[PDB]
């Protein structure tokens, strides 16, 4: 805040939804609770320059798990392979893809 | 599957009954016969010229009443809570308010039509 | 007589939850099995697929953490028959 | 209403001029004195009180 | 006394609407608090469970839990269950 | 004599009376006897896809008893 | 076999919508010392079929300054809800089960405003403008309780589910618990179909006929099924919502017969009040509503929140 | 087909948007407008926001309702729009159907993409994850939240309604 | 034989429209207020299948009843021409079949057909409420005598 | 037991119009099933039924004939197919048949 | 350019008003056939309105002029056709005055009679129509019924229902069938437990209160000078009425009471002709 | 990230290209104004339900509360735009260009 004064007279207004690891009605977890709790204990009041660079290997885990960029990424290119023998006709799907 | 499929069948149903009816009956149109009704006599010529209603300002008011009606719908599962208490108070909030609102909406004339 | 009512569907609402966590630890047990399941068929799959790709290290984990992670719902069913992620995305929200 | 007949004979067997006072005309010529500020609605309403029938009024 | 007697008696006569609107509508404000039964009401919500008891791990010096979901010991609703 | 009415809304009543039969009866048709499942949060749901892996005919509304299970 | 539900819940609503046409005749006619329709067949029960052969073979009329397409899409779209806003209802079982059944309840009934708002538009003339505006005038009011009544009322049935009303109302019916709301939603229902007192919108009297001045043969006949289409829709709505009968779990017949019974005796009172009282003014009709109405609905939707948590009466919420 | 029903519900959400921001007839627009809404609650009725999709869904339709009643009041014209009689609508008209045309396409055809962010087509099925809900609608348990955790959020949003209607009679007294 | 289709298709339209025809809202003059004794619950045209709905886009029959004035004629035609087809106009007492009583004077037209064309004439100054309403069947047996299909199944 | 009392009311007057065929007849074709009393018939056909006791309007009524002058009348009849003689009484200007 | 005004009010725009102009009529149903109505109303309440008349001008004074007497009485019969009797009575009048005779004294009776059964009709005519056009379909009917019965009393007497004819200069055309007396006892039984049974319907209405109360009112003086009569001046307060304070015929020797209104309202004029009517009873 | 996102996100950019590139009325300005609330509205339902972000499904609504405030106001500045122009077109109100 500009000027705090939810930490000054110490009641919540926005705090509790500020984050999407903060406590949920009937502890309802978000999808990324565990990395969110990660990344938030790691950069803690070490200083928002100095969060960039040292909590970054874990932050992008985080980012990833919210957008699954490269992970929707090696879904494309494997089924970009699919349609490119499928049609050549080398290989077939094992029963327990179809039934 | 069920909800877009009962959607579909419905239009569908009410595309057919207007198809057979503006289109079987034999057709006779003579350009009098499609002009304007105007209770017997001609049309003075307009009837998208600015139709001044009087009710504005009940008609906006009408817009904010419904966006607090929406506050106010999920109620039947707030109920369902653990903090009455606090849930009780903002709720009577609403509805103190809504009254409100309306009490200074009607005390300044507001309600009452424009002449 | 509806405070009464209320405070008897109550009471339901309690045993119907009461059999719902007794339960629960069998659907959690059957849960991990088939996802694993699901996970390994994809993978062992993966090395079929990533054969003759020219760089596609087999079971890669996307992420830099070790924990292992909620599998992701599409890569769990991926290649499957396309009606049966159609029922698994759509299932419930279709269902009427 | 006061409906009246103004008859005036000249002493042949058929009248002269024949005037009739419809008691309808002169409350007919009020509707814009009564019908100021009231919607369209009340004029409807104020029509029906008035009583009218146009076989007088038209003569 | 008689001026606010009197001026009840003309709004109920010149309107009963909003006279009966403002007297349940503010008893409603009210008995909330009076009631008996609000902090038996919030026990209702809490004894409902949506999530599942959590088991916890044993160390000794735990005699408040029980061991197993039929033992003595442990919160205990029956006074739900009368109500 | 409003006796006459009664002809008019005694077929008005049957044509209300065609679809709630219509929905139950079908529904229990289709159903395997059974009044049709109600799914209304997810774990019924996902009680419902375990009925229906375990039936093997892929119908959610095939139970099998404790005769399948040893 | 889904779709033979479908048919099944259209078809014999249609019919019962086209009787409605010939009951409303002979129940207002019997009303009024006359006999009501008897000639067309047996006690004038080929009525409704006389005239629906002439409708579809009417002359559908074009006007020439009507914007065309938007003078078909109003038919197509007043009948279209009126249909699909069935579906939800839960006859014994309903055909569409959803959690937030209720909500599109209202949400189609919000919808079908617009077919009256676009037909008196494109109809473009002055009788058509008046219906039009006035329809908006009518609705405005409308839907700001249509919501407090609504949510007041399934504040304790536990949720927006219309199969748990039957649960809820297992032991008594809801209108010994909301008498208050219920009157004042069955004159919203009144109100929201356009019948009786309120009637502004078609004015015969006043209007010559509203916004279906220029609208003949089926695009007329459409518009006819959509109005008595939702007056049994929103009375079967009514004697769920507060007469909710007995659900034998398993025959459901004697569900069905009751429902359909409750939902006869609220329609004809529809005709009932239809005969009796005058017609108001659509100042007063806003005047009546946001101006009694809606402060009550307040207050009594203020009571009906406060009630639950002072009497530990909470519904389950699953 | 069914599969990528998400995708069709997304693009006539568009095509809904694009003709009423060509700015027809004020009322034109209005339906315009409501046909991406009514289709934009599919696409979050899809995704499981049921209470999300109905809200914006009616009053929305309470909103469009009094836009309508305005617009043949005080803004409308003798000779009103259409979408083809103006050449300027025409021509905006004609821009945003083929703007999600040449996109949707090149989007769908290469499934990589560049434009402003990295998208990959694939399908939007695939985001969707093996959760369970138990007895209770994440969607609606949250909203729900609103009156035992958003007291904050309640005062203030309810207070601006309170001035919402002071403003709206405020500017509109006329002296 | 598509004579007997044509016929039976025949007999099923004429049908609907002679037991549903619905008698505009068209009064006029002294021969109005009887025809309203019609619509009274002692004759009650309604159980004989009418319904008198105005605006004459949703009306067959236009029954002309009262004294067929100058100035209104203009009024009339058009009201005639905003009718749908079929449409048939009764004329209805002695004023609009020809004149009336004021057949000579200066500001009526003389007979209801020199501006529309007139169906079947119910006499009567005026025609009592019974009067007409064997008009209103008479022209029913006139609607159930009509060819139609039977002509163009025969052009 | 007046319930059951215009219940056989009403089975007397399926049996009194000779039976459910001659019944049908009269509600198909005369529109109303009351019975009465057979005061003359005329030479062309049409029965005359009078019922004293009966709201003052139908307590005259004509059954009208099946044949009249060549042209059929069946289901279609009108009202002048009704003799001068029996058009008095018919009309209440009399009570002499 | 131009400097912005200095008092920071810029000059007031021309007039942009679009009154709407609508003509209620010739055919609505509230137009009762031939009135047309040029109202100029902006949104839904009127500022002026302009009644053109004349769309069932037959030209009656013309006419009368080509007709001896006797020819020119179903003129007045065709005049005011809901008042039949009532206005032969108005022509007879002066014929009789022009005569210098006096009508026979039975006939002076059932002049008086069939006079006052006429305003039975037209107050008949004007609540249920009222309410009709009101809305209020229901109480046309009841009446309508009952005021066909009526109109057999008068053809039993003339021959037509409507334009009787009767009533000529110098008496009555013909004595009235025997057992015509009793029929009217019967009637008049009747009626008064109809009469109510309206006031039941509408009277004390809240809807029908709200649409008629406080709506349409005229003042006295106003009234008075316009040249209005009857209703108009009774229903504002004015007492006055020919029967009374100018007896023809022998209204005299006739005891009744004019009800006189107070506020002078649309709603006060309801009563003043529903009370018209038990007051015409006493009368027959 | 999946084309829903991106349907919805070029959604609100033409969106933009609709509000403030104007035309001959206000009115279909303002339409455009609580248009591209469809947008960022439909845009947010997607993320929080996405996320399971259980605590933001109420910013939706309280977005879409204030969201039609702006469409409330707008129609009273319209009125009266007509009340002193009569009409809406948006070139007559230009006598603060000095
Ligand atoms: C958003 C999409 C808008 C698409 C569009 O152009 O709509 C025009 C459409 C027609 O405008 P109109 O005011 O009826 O004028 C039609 C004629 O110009 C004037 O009337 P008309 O009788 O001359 O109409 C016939 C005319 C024009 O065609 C039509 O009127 C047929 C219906 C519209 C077809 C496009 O036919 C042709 O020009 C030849 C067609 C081959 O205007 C609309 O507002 C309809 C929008 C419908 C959107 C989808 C709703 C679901
Ligand atoms: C000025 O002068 C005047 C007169 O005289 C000249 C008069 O006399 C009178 C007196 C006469 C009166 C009757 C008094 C009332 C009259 C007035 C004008 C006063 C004003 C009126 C009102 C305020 C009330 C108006 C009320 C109305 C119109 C009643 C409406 C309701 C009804 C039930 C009646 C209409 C019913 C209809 C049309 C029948 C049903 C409709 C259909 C379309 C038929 C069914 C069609 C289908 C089912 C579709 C086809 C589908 C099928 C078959 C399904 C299967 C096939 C598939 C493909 C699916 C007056 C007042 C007058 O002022
Ligand atoms: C549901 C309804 C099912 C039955 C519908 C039957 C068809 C009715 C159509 C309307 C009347 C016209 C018709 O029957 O044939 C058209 C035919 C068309 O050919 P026509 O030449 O007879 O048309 C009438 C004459 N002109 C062309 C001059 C207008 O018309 C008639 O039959 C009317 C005579
Ligand atoms: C879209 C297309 C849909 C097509 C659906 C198929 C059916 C459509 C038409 C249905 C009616 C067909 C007409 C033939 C029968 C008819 O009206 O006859 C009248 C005609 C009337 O002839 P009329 O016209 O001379 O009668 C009037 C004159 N008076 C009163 C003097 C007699 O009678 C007969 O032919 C005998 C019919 C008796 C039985 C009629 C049906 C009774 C049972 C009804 C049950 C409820 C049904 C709902
Ligand atoms: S025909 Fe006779 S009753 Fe009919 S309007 Fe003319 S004068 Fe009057």
């Amino acid at each position: 805040p500009f000027f705090d004064v939810q930490k000054r007279l110490g009641l919540d207004l926005d705090r509790w939804m500020t984050i999407q690891s903060a406590e949920q009605p009937h502890k309802i977890p978000g999808r990324c609770h565990a990395f969110e709790k990660e990344w938030i204990e790691c950069a803690h009041g070490i200083g928002g320059i100095r969060a960039e660079k040292e909590c970054k290997i874990e932050f992008d885990d985080f980012v990833e798990c919210l957008l699954r960029q490269k992970t929707m990424k090696r879904l494309s290119a494997i089924k970009r392979q699919r349609d490119k023998l499928i049609k050549e006709g080398k290989y077939t799907p094992p029963p327990h893809h179809l039934g | 599957m069920n909800i877009m499929l009962t959607l579909l069948t419905n239009v569908t149903l009410a595309s057919l009954l207007v198809l057979i009816a503006f289109w079987l009956p034999q057709l006779n149109a003579y350009s009098e016969k499609t002009s304007p009704y105007e209770c017997g006599f001609d049309p003075m010529g307009s009837a998208r010229l600015p139709f001044s209603m009087k009710f504005f300002l009940v008609a906006i008011t009408f817009l904010l009443f419904d966006l607090e009606i929406a506050l106010l719908l999920p109620l039947p599962w707030a109920s369902q809570t653990n903090n009455l208490k606090t849930m009780l108070t903002m709720a009577l909030f609403l509805l103190i308010l809504l009254a409100a609102s309306l009490a200074y909406e009607w005390t300044q004339k507001g309600l009452e039509w424009a002449e | 007589s509806m405070m009464k009512w209320n405070r008897e569907r109550r009471r339901l609402q309690i045993e119907d939850f009461e059999a719902r966590i007794a339960l629960m630890p069998l659907f959690q047990a059957e849960k991990d099995r088939r996802v694993l399941q699901m996970l390994r068929e994809n993978l062992e799959e993966e090395a079929i697929i990533m054969k003759d790709v020219p760089d596609w290290k087999v079971g890669e984990s996307v992420f830099h953490t070790t924990r292992w992670v909620t599998p992701m719902m599409g890569e769990l069913y991926g290649l499957r028959t396309n009606e049966e992620i159609l029922s698994a995305t759509y299932g419930f929200i279709w269902y009427t | 209403g006061e409906f009246g007949v103004y008859l005036v004979s000249d002493g042949s067997s058929r009248p002269y001029r024949c005037k009739i006072k419809a008691p309808g005309f002169a409350h007919l010529a009020g509707l814009d004195k009564m019908s100021k500020g009231h919607m369209l609605a009340d004029v409807v309403a104020i029509i029906g009180t008035q009583d009218i029938v146009f076989g007088e009024v038209d003569r | 006394a008689g001026r606010i007697a009197s001026f009840l008696k003309n709004a109920w006569a010149k309107e009963p609407v909003l006279v009966a609107s403002f007297a349940i509508g503010g008893l409603a404000i009210i008995l909330p608090s009076l009631s008996p039964y609000t902090n038996y009401a919030i026990r209702i919500n809490r004894a409902t469970p949506y999530n599942y008891p959590v088991p916890l791990r044993d160390d000794g010096n735990m005699p408040d839990v029980p061991s197993h979901p039929q033992d003595p010991q442990g919160p205990s609703l029956e006074w739900l269950k009368n109500l | 004599m409003w006796f006459e009415i009664l002809p008019g809304i005694a077929v008005m009543a049957a044509c209300l009376f065609i679809p709630g039969m219509a929905t139950a009866h079908i529904h229990k048709f289709t159903n395997g006897g059974k009044e049709k499942r109600v799914a209304h949060f997810s774990y019924q749901w996902n009680l419902m896809e375990r009925d229906r892996c375990i039936s093997g005919v892929n119908r959610y509304h095939v139970t099998k008893g404790l005769e399948n299970i040893d | 076999m889904f779709m033979i539900n479908i048919l099944s819940l259209i078809i014999p609503i249609l019919l019962a919508v086209a009787f409605l046409t010939l009951v409303e005749r002979k129940v207002l006619g019997y009303m009024q010392l006359r006999k009501g329709p008897n000639v067309v067949g047996p006690y004038g029960l080929l009525q409704p079929i006389a005239d629906a052969l002439k409708l579809v073979t009417k002359e559908p009329l074009r006007p020439g300054t009507s914007s065309i397409s938007m003078f078909i899409i109003a038919p197509i779209l007043g009948l279209s809800l009126a249909l699909t806003m069935w579906v939800p209802l839960p006859m014994p079982y309903p055909l569409i089960n959803m959690n937030l059944g209720v909500l599109f309840m209202l949400a189609m009934s919000s919808l079908a405003v617009y077919s009256i708002l676009w037909s008196g538009w494109a109809s473009n003339s002055k009788y058509a403008l008046i219906g039009a505006l006035r329809a908006v005038a009518q609705t405005i009011s409308y839907e700001v309780t249509l919501a407090i009544i609504l949510l007041s009322v399934l504040l304790m049935n536990g949720s927006y589910t219309l199969s748990t009303l039957i649960t809820t109302q297992e032991h008594i019916w809801m209108i010994f618990t909301s008498w208050p709301l219920a009157m004042m939603w069955f004159i919203s229902t009144l109100a929201e179909t356009n019948r009786a007192p309120f009637d502004l919108t078609e004015g015969e009297s006043e209007l010559v006929s509203g916004f279906n001045v220029e609208y003949a043969a089926g695009p007329f006949a459409m518009f006819f099924m959509a109005e008595y289409a939702n007056i049994i829709m929103m009375n079967a709505f009514t004697a769920i919502l507060f007469l909710g009968a007995s659900h034998d779990p398993h025959t459901p017949e004697l569900y069905t017969i009751n429902f359909v019974l409750k939902t006869l005796a609220l329609t004809i009172t529809f005709l009932w009040i239809r005969a009796s009282y005058p017609r108001f003014r659509y100042d007063q009709l806003m005047h009546l509503l946001w101006k009694s109405f809606l402060p009550l609905t307040l207050a009594l939707c203020m009571w009906h929140i406060s009630l639950p948590i002072m009497t530990a009466s909470i519904p389950p919420q699953s | 087909m069914t599969m990528y029903i998400a995708f069709i519900l997304s693009t006539i959400f568009v095509i809904g948007f694009v003709g009423f921001s060509s700015k027809p007839s004020p009322i034109y627009g209005g339906l315009g407008l409501i046909v991406s809404g009514g289709v934009g609650c599919g696409i979050v009725l899809n995704f499981g926001g049921s209470f999300l999709g109905l809200m914006v869904f009616l009053i929305y339709l309470g909103g469009m309702l009094v836009v309508f009643g305005y617009t043949t009041a005080m803004a409308t014209e003798m000779y009103p729009e259409v979408w083809v009689s103006n050449k300027t609508v025409f021509g905006a008209f004609v821009s945003g159907l083929m703007m999600e045309f040449c996109m949707v396409y090149y989007a769908l055809k290469e499934e990589e993409v560049e434009i402003i962010f990295k998208f990959n087509g694939l399908g939007d099925w695939v985001i969707y994850d093996t959760g369970d809900s138990g007895f209770f609608s994440e969607e609606a348990m949250g909203i729900a939240a609103l009156y035992s955790y958003g007291t904050w959020l309640v005062i203030v949003t309810g207070w601006s309604l309170l001035i919402g209607v002071v403003v709206i009679m405020e500017i509109t007294r006329g002296n | 034989r598509g004579e007997y289709v044509v016929a039976k298709l025949d007999d099923l339209v004429n049908w609907a429209r002679r037991s549903s025809l619905w008698p505009m809202t068209f009064g006029l003059a002294c021969c109005a207020v009887e025809m309203m004794h019609m619509a009274a619950p002692r004759y009650d045209m309604d159980r004989f299948g009418v319904v008198f709905r105005a605006s004459p886009r949703q009306s067959d029959v236009m029954i002309v009843a009262g004294t067929l004035t100058n100035k209104m004629a203009p009024a009339l035609r058009k009201v005639y021409d905003q009718m749908p087809e079929p449409r048939y106009v009764v004329s209805m007492g002695s004023c609009a079949n020809g004149g009336g009583y004021y057949h000579y004077s200066y500001s009526v037209v003389r007979g209801c057909d020199r501006i529309v064309p007139v169906d079947i004439y119910v006499p009567g100054c005026p025609p009592t409420a019974e009067a007409l309403l064997y008009g209103i069947l008479q022209l029913q047996r006139k609607i159930k005598r009509e060819k139609r299909l039977r002509i163009w199944y025969r052009r | 037991m007046e319930l059951v009392q215009v219940l056989r009311r009403g089975l007397q007057q399926v049996s009194g119009h000779g039976g459910l065929r001659g019944y049908l007849r009269v509600l198909f074709r005369a529109n109303d099933v009351r019975v009465g009393t057979l005061v003359g018939e005329d030479k062309y056909g049409n029965k005359y039924y009078e019922d004293n006791k009966q709201f003052f309007g139908r307590h005259r009524w004509v059954i009208y004939t099946t044949e009249m002058n060549g042209r059929d009348t069946f289901w279609d009849v009108d009202g002048s197919m009704v003799p001068p003689e029996w058009h008095r009484w018919l009309h209440c200007m009399t009570d002499d048949p | 350019w131009k400097p912005p005004p200095w008092n920071d009010v810029d000059p007031p725009k021309d007039t942009l008003v679009s009154n709407l102009t609508l003509n209620f009529g010739p055919q609505h149903p509230a137009a009762h056939g031939v009135l047309r109505l040029v109202m100029e109303l902006s949104g839904e309440m009127v500022r002026k309105c302009d009644p053109h008349i004349g769309l069932l001008h037959r030209g009656t004074e013309k006419l009368i002029e080509y007709k001896t007497y006797l020819q020119a009485l179903p003129y007045f019969d065709r005049l005011d056709y809901v008042s039949m009797m009532c206005n032969e009575q108005a022509y007879s009048l002066a014929v009789e005055k022009l005569l210098n005779i006096q009508p026979p004294p039975r006939a002076q009776w059932i002049r008086v009679l069939f006079g006052e059964i006429t305003r039975l009709l037209n107050h008949i005519m004007a609540v249920t129509t009222h309410a009709l056009d009101i809305g209020a379909m229901t109480p046309f009917f009841w009446m309508f019924e009952e005021r066909e019965k009526m109109f057999e009393f008068y053809e039993r007497v003339s021959g037509a229902r409507m334009h009787a004819a009767y009533i000529r200069p110098g008496g009555v055309h013909q004595d009235l069938p025997l057992g015509l007396l009793d029929d009217i006892y019967e009637f008049s039984k009747n009626f008064s437990f109809r009469i109510d049974e309206l006031e039941e319907m509408l009277t004390n209405n809240r809807i029908w209160r709200n649409r008629t109360v406080d709506i349409g009112v005229v003042t006295a003086e106003d009234a008075l000078n316009y040249g209005f009569s009857g209703v108009m001046l009774r229903g504002s307060g004015i007492q006055w009425d020919l029967r009374k304070t100018q007896p023809y015929d022998v209204y005299d020797q006739v005891e009744f009471d004019v009800p006189i209104g107070s506020r002078g309202d649309c709603y006060d004029r309801y009563l003043c002709r529903v009370e018209e009517m038990r007051q015409s009873l006493r009368i027959i | 990230m999946p084309l829903v996102y991106m349907n919805i996100i070029m959604a609100f950019a033409i969106a933009l290209a609709g509000l403030l590139m104007y035309r001959s009325h206000l009115m279909s300005s303002l339409l455009c104004l609580e248009g591209m609330m469809l947008s960022l509205f439909i845009m947010s339902t997607l993320i929080i339900l996405n996320t399971h972000f259980t605590l933001a499904n109420m910013m939706p609504i309280i977005l879409l509360v204030f969201a039609a405030c702006e469409a409330a106001l707008g129609l009273s500045l319209l009125v009266m735009v007509s009340n002193t122009y009569g009409t809406d077109y948006v070139q007559n109100l230009n006598l603060l260009q000095c």
